[PDB]
């Protein structure tokens, strides 16, 4: 998907955008001044149906990461799993291309 | 052999997303929408006006 | 009736939902493009069709997909 | 051609049958085996 | 204009064997998935699946079991492991043992074990073990009930099931069937009445009641009682829907009729819906030539005059290929005092229909004549239609 | 070799089937690995979708 083929996104085919940028949210809390504050918050998986504007937002709980390593890698896998689950949930009529 | 008028691109709400000859098409989304919807209305209105 | 003077003109340049479709029928598809790519090293995936086994899918089928099954 | 045999297999089967007929190979009493093979020429071509 | 091969006519199945190189990529991916913390379970499962498909049936066995052993303790993985070993007995048994020690709470493993074990005694033992571990699993209880040939033990099992699963209906029904007395039925009712049971449980009681088979008029009363006692959820013709299958069994149809009548009465008390009636009619039409539906129609007729219903009744009778006639006779006899008036008012073909039915029934041509005469007498201004048949 | 092997592996398959029946199972196509791409028709036939 490109600047070129953006118009392709709004044909009559069903699609899901999947943002896993915000899955492991770590926070270092900062206001407009810039004070430090260390923490490791809950995360999310943004999944969007730009036809309907449904937003299947899986809220990743922080309990996930307790005693976990290769954390980043794990996150990706988790996201994938979530996506799969979502797909399964969707009926064939509503499922995405 | 004239250029007495000009021919523009006939947008609609299915084109909308795909026309770029006229500007603002993602830039100003709702403005663009207004333009395109407005255009459509005019077309329809023109037809109706003609009928009248 | 004669052949036309072979001149090589590129006048067309068209496109348009309307005109795309038509041409989409003649364009190679994206899966055909994929097929036309064959992975380099590997013994690349063939469908043995009874009339002729010859046929290579090619890189249409994804590596993982290929390893498992069809698409 | 049946749906059972690939032709190689058919051939094999035939051979087996020819061997496995009762006392074909014994010709001590002058027994004569005769394995007539033939095309039916024009058969397809000359159906009424 | 050689056109392009219609994309979706590309070649599909019975492909060449998957390449080692290709497989290795997949393996690597799966390793990454696994090693990047366990899922916990599904990663292993996924790997197993891949192996099965890849294909391979040795590496999977080696690795999947190992995976199962250390970190995870999910039923699903155990199940997968079991599946992987179709090698009939010993390995499977071992797997089961490993599982139930770890996960006794998950029914699936128990079921698998049961499936595995061929001998009936063994199966019974397994079931018992499951029960000891897990109390609530209705299916297991049912299986247990099924297993045995003797009586007392079976009864005991049923009792246990009742104790454990509070609102298993099938089990309750089975128990009821077992004991075989009116006292027993009463006891059962008592046991149940204490329990909260709003929706549709007294149907069982009704069924039990008409095991005697002569009694039947008290059924209606019981039905009436049922809804008033219970703090109920407003429903119409759900009972009928549920009655259907039940009705279809032997010695149940009669019971169903009473229930239907009760329901109708309740509806009347509540108020005339219009849609509900239509729904009921539709239901009746579906699954035709059945007795409960007929009963409903009969009840309706008794309540109020309906020519459509009468036609429907006739149709039902035809489908059946006599009940209607009987009903008519009953109507004439029990209350020709009140019926003559209504009939007279109608001035209808009901009489004609009756006559026709009689004719169909009898070649002896005397009973029919008598009936006709009665009808003539019955009708006070005497109906015109009757005479022609005579 | 193919015809003799076909004869062999179909007998084997039959035996397996019988065993399955005795132990009440649908025949596991996991077991028939080894004698899979052998036989005419192949044992790959029997479990094609």
């Amino acid at each position: 998907l490109n600047s070129s083929n953006y118009a392709e996104l709004f044909n009559n085919d069903i699609k899901l955008f999947v943002d896993d940028t915000n899955v492991y949210r770590v926070t270092v809390h900062k206001t407009f001044e810039g004070n430090v504050a260390t923490k490791a918050i809950n995360g999310c998986i943004f999944t969007l149906n730009p036809k309907t504007g449904h937003l299947f937002l899986k809220i990743i709980h922080t309990s996930v990461w307790a005693g976990q390593k290769r954390l980043s890698q794990l996150a990706k896998w988790k996201t994938a799993e979530e996506v799969s689950a979502l797909v399964r949930s969707l009926p064939k009529e509503e499922q995405p291309k | 052999l004239g250029l007495l008028p000009k021919p523009e691109p006939k947008v609609k709400l299915s084109n909308m997303m795909s026309v770029f000859e006229n500007d603002q098409n993602i830039t100003d989304p709702t403005a663009w929408e207004k333009v395109v919807k407005d255009q459509v209305d005019l077309r329809k209105r023109k037809h109706l006006e003609e009928n009248e | 009736k004669a052949l036309p003077i072979p001149e090589d003109q590129p006048k067309k340049k068209r496109a348009g939902r309307k005109f795309r479709k038509y041409k989409e029928k003649f364009r190679l598809s994206h899966v055909r493009q994929l097929q036309n790519r064959m992975e380099f090293g590997k013994q690349e995936q063939t469908v043995l069709d009874s009339y002729g086994e010859e046929v290579g899918l090619g890189m249409s089928n994804t590596s993982l997909q290929q390893a498992v099954g069809a698409t | 051609p049946s749906d059972s045999e690939i032709p190689p297999l058919l051939v094999y089967k035939w051979t087996q049958g020819i061997n496995n007929l009762s006392e074909i190979w014994d010709v001590s009493r002058g027994q004569s085996a005769v394995l007539l093979e033939t095309t039916l020429g024009e058969m397809a071509e000359k159906i009424d | 204009l050689s056109y392009l091969k219609d994309l979706e006519n590309d070649r599909v199945n019975s492909l060449s064997d998957a390449t080692l190189e290709d497989l290795q990529k997949m393996r690597t991916i799966l390793k990454s998935y696994r090693k990047a913390d366990p899922t916990n379970p599904q990663g292993w499962i996924a790997s197993a699946r891949l192996e099965e498909k890849a294909r391979k049936f040795s590496v999977a066995k080696k690795i999947i079991e190992n995976g199962c052993q250390e970190c995870p303790r999910s039923s699903d993985i155990w199940l997968e492991n079991i599946r992987l070993h179709e090698s009939d007995v010993h390995y499977c048994k071992t797997l089961v043992a490993t599982a139930i020690n770890f996960n006794p709470t998950s029914p699936l493993l128990w079921f698998k074990a049961i499936d595995l074990e061929s001998t009936t005694v063994n199966k019974y033992r397994v079931v018992r073990k499951a029960l000891q571990e897990i109390p609530r699993d209705e299916g297991l209880w049912k299986l247990a009930v099924s297993f045995e040939a003797d009586k007392a033990q079976v009864i005991k099992m049923l009792e246990k099931a009742t104790q454990f699963i509070p609102q298993s209906m099938d089990l309750l029904t089975a128990y009821t069937n077992l004991q075989s007395y009116h006292n027993a039925k009463m006891t059962l009712n008592s046991f149940r009445k204490i329990l909260p049971q709003e929706p549709e449980i007294w149907i069982i009681s009704t069924l039990l009641e008409e095991r005697n088979n002569p009694k039947l008029v008290s059924l209606l009363k019981e039905g009436l009682l049922e809804l008033s006692k219970n703090g109920y959820k407003a429903t119409l013709s759900a009972w009928l829907k549920r009655a259907e299958a039940l009705n279809d069994a032997p010695n149940s149809n009669l019971t169903c009729q009473a229930i239907v009548y009760a329901i109708l009465e309740w509806l009347r008390e509540s108020g005339e819906y219009e849609s509900e009636l239509n729904n009921v009619d539709q239901i009746l039409e579906k699954m035709p030539h059945s007795k409960v539906q007929i009963a409903v129609l009969k009840k309706l007729i008794q309540w109020d005059p309906c020519d459509t219903v009468l036609w429907s009744r006739l149709k039902m009778a035809t489908e059946s290929y006599e009940e209607l006639l009987a009903f008519f006779q009953e109507l004439l006899f029990q209350t020709s005092d009140d019926i003559r008036a209504n009939m007279r008012e109608k001035s209808p073909g009901l009489l004609m229909m009756y006559v026709s039915e009689y004719w169909k029934a009898q070649k002896g041509d005397t009973r029919q004549t008598l009936v006709l005469i009665d009808q003539i007498i019955d009708f006070a201004p005497h109906n015109l239609d009757l005479r022609f048949f005579k | 070799n193919e015809f003799l092997d076909s004869q062999r592996v179909w007998a084997e398959y039959a035996t397996k089937r019988q065993e399955a029946i005795q132990q009440n199972r649908r025949l596991a196509f996991e077991e028939l690995e080894g004698s899979w791409d052998r036989g005419i028709p192949r044992i790959s036939t029997l479990f094609q979708r």
